[PDB]
């Protein structure tokens, strides 16, 4: 039936940590080293077939 | 006349063989490459499961996969009458 | 085998086996970002696709 | 007793540890004997190849011990590089206070100059522990002979040298 | 470790030099470097 849906207004947003330089510029210098660095995984650890 | 479609691209490869060298750059200069039959590359052991994930198979096909091993024979002939037999895979 | 109750519509017996996502976020580099990712009941060669 | 072939060790990455040791076959030569002028040689190259993979197993890696242990700790498997690389900071932590709130606001800092670092070890925080991580492998575990296949039945054998095998219980 | 020409030299080096001549001296009567096996190595 008929219906659609378009885009018009298109944006990205990024809320930060108004953080003192001082300690920000430290640590992530800190986490530009090679053993401390970041990892992610899930709860869904999972693989999937068809 | 409008008519209007996209272009179905694709290629048609029969009479030749896939081939892949062994070394760090992955280029077939000589016999040996340069991670064929190195150090870690002779003395370790190892497995392979590898897929061979493919287009469509209308028949029954058998997917001839070969690998590049090495059978390398000497003649030996010290004696007018014996051939000596050394064979390797 | 997969002995289960007989069904009036085509179902999809998509089953999913516990295999772990692990990607490790290596950052040497203000604004570089250099991953791998990998699974330990599955080796990231063959799959269906 | 008389013909063996060097053991090679099986692996498995993630878990760092070595399943365990297995003969060479898809690439070991014809045993056919070609005459009593080429026994001596295919019997001979070979000798020699046997005290080649004998010498550097004691020189890569200190002698067999624990032949397959998870419970590794690190002496010549080798821990991660500890240098780090300290940097300044554009900005100070005590000159910013004067200004802004006050009614001055703020947009080698060209205002009020200090030189004010801390460096800080990049290192593993403890030592590393269980498998090999990266690549260690061929340091640890080089391919080894046991050139008197089982001599002597119920005392000892190759024991970690079976693949089906974990360090708490045999079988 | 490596014997039947897969890790030794070039032809003209390990061989008995006595027929090593007769390779480049019998020219097209006798045109032969496919009758033995030519090494070629790469660095590690």
């Amino acid at each position: 039936d008929g219906a659609s849906i378009k885009f018009d207004s298109i944006c990205l947003y990024a809320t930060f940590f108004p953080m003192a330089h001082n300690t920000a510029s430290t640590l992530e210098a800190m986490l530009r080293n090679d053993t401390n660095d970041q990892s992610f995984n899930d709860y869904l650890s999972a693989a999937n077939m068809l | 006349t409008a008519v209007d479609s996209i272009t179905q691209k694709k290629f048609l490869c029969d009479r030749t063989l896939w081939r892949i060298p062994f070394s760090s750059n992955f280029m077939s200069m000589g016999a040996l490459t340069d991670l064929g039959q190195n150090l870690l590359y002779a003395n370790s052991a190892h497995a392979l499961d590898m897929t061979f994930e493919v287009d469509p198979m209308d028949e029954p096909t058998l997917l001839y996969v070969l690998f590049e091993v090495f059978d390398v024979v000497r003649v030996h002939r010290p004696h007018r009458g014996v051939i000596e037999t050394v064979y390797l895979r | 085998t997969f002995e289960v109750d007989p069904m009036d519509e085509p179902t999809l017996l998509y089953v999913l086996f516990e295999v772990f996502d692990v990607v490790r976020v290596h950052r040497p580099h203000r604004g570089v970002i250099e991953t791998v990712y990998l699974r330990t009941p599955f080796s990231a060669g063959n799959a269906t696709t | 007793k008389e013909i063996p072939t060097p053991y090679m060790w099986s692996y498995q990455p993630q878990m760092g540890l070595a399943a365990g040791a297995a003969q060479d076959y898809s690439t070991r030569i014809n045993y056919m004997s070609a005459g009593p002028h080429m026994i001596s040689r295919v019997n001979g190259i070979r000798a020699h190849r046997n005290r080649i993979l004998l010498e550097q197993a004691a020189i890569t890696t200190t002698p067999r011990n624990n032949l397959n242990p998870r419970s590794w700790p690190a002496a010549l498997v080798y821990q991660e590089s500890p240098a780090p690389t300290t940097v300044v900071l554009p900005r100070d932590a005590q000159a910013e206070v004067q200004m802004t709130n006050s009614g001055a606001q703020l947009a080698r800092p060209s205002f009020t100059p200090r030189q004010a670092i801390l460096t800080l070890q990049t290192s593993s925080s403890e030592p590393r522990s269980g498998g090999i991580g990266t690549l260690q492998f061929i340091e640890e575990f080089v391919p080894s002979v046991y050139f008197n296949p089982f001599s002597g039945p119920p005392g000892h054998y190759p024991d970690q040298f079976i693949p089906n095998f974990d360090a708490v219980k045999d079988s | 470790w490596s014997y039947m020409h897969i890790s030794g030299q070039d032809a003209s080096e390990y061989l008995s030099p006595g027929l090593v001549q007769f390779a480049r001296a019998t020219e097209t009567y006798f045109s032969l470097n496919n009758k033995f096996r030519n090494p070629t190595v790469a660095p590690t």
